[PDB]
């Protein structure tokens, strides 16, 4: 099977700016009619792959002129000469010249953008999910950027990493931010044993973390 | 192989 | 124009045969194109799995030839994949897509999650998420819903029917034990809540499941 190289692996950008990736094929992907069978597919988080470029160079209908396709042989570009929000997703090339068609590892596009402190807020355990036995004590931490975010679990004091779940949204397209959440899962008896529950974020936005709580001292 | 020769012939 | 459009099970046990439909409208099948499968596995890798051109004849990639077979019914406008002896190593999002390498046409269908476990089939457990007192006077609160134990993905979370659609962050779902938690958050501003009624709406299909949960203030 002919392997694909997609380099750079991400690629972090600002609006405005321009973008290219490189497709390196194994084999030369000029077939025997003098056609190069060499497509440019971009998937949006959440959505299916979407085709820009195919036969190297030639633009899909609705694709904007911002895009462009170049190479021969073995080594692919594609260019996106003014990078918009929109572009946000992940870039993949694909090989229709040898069986079997295959793909390349794929190119994540970053929006870079100015730094943004994220929003804290902290939930105590629903009554409902008391009453089965079950704590889980969420944190929430909203539009925040860049990505790279270290949240800490205090139980009266004491630092907690067993029991944590964390999720990160994808980039926002609207404001190119992202969020996560931390999630606490205890027994109920383990909660009622402890009084403070604290949600400590640290962040490039901040010398010091911002810290959330709650004591079980409250409806 | 490829899509064309076989969605041609 | 033209829409693709997977359906079929969600879950499917190991070692069972996997059968999944693209339905076709806007476009003839008999016409033109190739029509194919593809799938996508967590990582993002893609790997063609095989097509049935418009004439009838199939290819197959040589690392599946073994247990795979695509079929059509003319009379449908439907095409189908049938994947034997699948294993956990097969789940994966399943495309369908229309295309041909040199021409202008170019659809995919929305894709269709196969989880392949043993696991059984299990509703979630939905937990508002209310803030313990925080301030009344300030420009925005966030609630939130709490959608706990549930198997397979996916589930559908909006808020009031999808009339909030800005302000919110559904996360995606993380695995512990062969149990899924996912979590949504809304931002709205002090003045609407607690005075107007916020509600996350949680549709799990699998399950055939569908529950509504008032986030309702605690404070004091």
């Amino acid at each position: 099977d002919v392997q694909m190289t997609q380099t750079p692996l991400t690629l972090s950008v600002t609006i405005g700016q321009p973008a290219s990736i490189s497709c390196e094929s194994s084999q030369s992907l000029l077939y025997s009619n003098g056609k190069t069978y060499l497509n440019w597919l971009l998937q949006r988080p959440g959505q299916s792959p979407k085709r820009l470029i195919y036969l190297v160079s030639k633009l899909d209908s609705g694709v904007p002129d911002r895009f462009t396709g170049s190479g021969s042989g073995t080594d692919f570009t594609l260019r996106i000469s003014r990078v918009e929000a929109e572009d946000l997703g992940v870039y993949y090339c694909v090989q229709g010249t040898h069986f079997p068609r295959t793909f390349g590892g794929g190119t994540k596009l970053e929006i870079k953008r100015a730094d943004a402190a994220p929003t804290v807020s902290i939930f105590p355990p629903s009554s409902e999910q008391l009453t089965s036995g079950g704590a889980s004590v969420v944190c929430f931490l909203n539009n925040f950027y860049p990505k790279d975010i270290n949240v800490k679990w205090k139980i009266d004091g004491s630092e907690r990493q067993n029991g944590v779940l964390n999720s990160w949204t994808d980039q926002d397209s609207k404001d190119s931010t992202y969020s996560m959440s931390s999630t606490l899962t205890l027994t109920k008896d383990e909660y009622e044993r402890h009084n403070s529950y604290t949600c400590e974020a640290t962040h490039k936005t901040s010398t010091s973390p911002i810290v959330k709580s709650f004591n079980r001292n409250e409806c | 192989k490829p899509l064309e020769e076989v969605l041609n012939l | 124009g033209v829409q693709l459009q997977e359906s079929g099970p969600g879950l499917v046990k190991p070692s069972q045969s996997l059968s999944l439909t693209c339905t076709v409208t806007g476009y003839s099948i008999t016409s033109d194109y190739a029509w194919n499968w593809i799938r996508q596995f967590p990582g993002n890798k893609l790997e063609w799995m095989g097509y049935i051109t418009y004439s009838g004849s199939t290819g197959y990639n040589p690392s599946l030839k073994s247990r795979i077979s695509i079929t059509r019914d003319t009379s449908k406008n439907q095409f189908f994949l049938q994947l034997n002896s699948v294993t956990t190593e097969d789940t994966a999002t399943y495309y369908c897509a229309s295309y041909d390498d040199y021409t202008w046409f170019t659809y995919w269908g929305q894709g269709t999650l196969v989880t392949v476990s043993a696991a059984k089939t299990t509703p979630p457990s939905v937990f508002p998420l209310a803030p313990g007192s925080a301030a009344q006077t300030n420009s925005m609160v966030t609630l939130g819903c709490l959608v706990k134990g549930y198997f397979p993905e996916p589930v559908t979370v909006t808020w009031n029917s999808g009339s909030l659609s800005s302000g919110v962050h559904t996360f995606p779902a993380v695995l512990q034990s062969d149990l899924y938690t996912l979590s949504s958050s809304v931002t709205v501003p002090s003045s609407p809540r607690p005075s107007e009624t916020v509600t996350c709406n949680v549709a799990h299909p699998a399950s055939s499941t569908k529950v509504d949960k008032k986030i309702v203030p605690r404070d004091c």
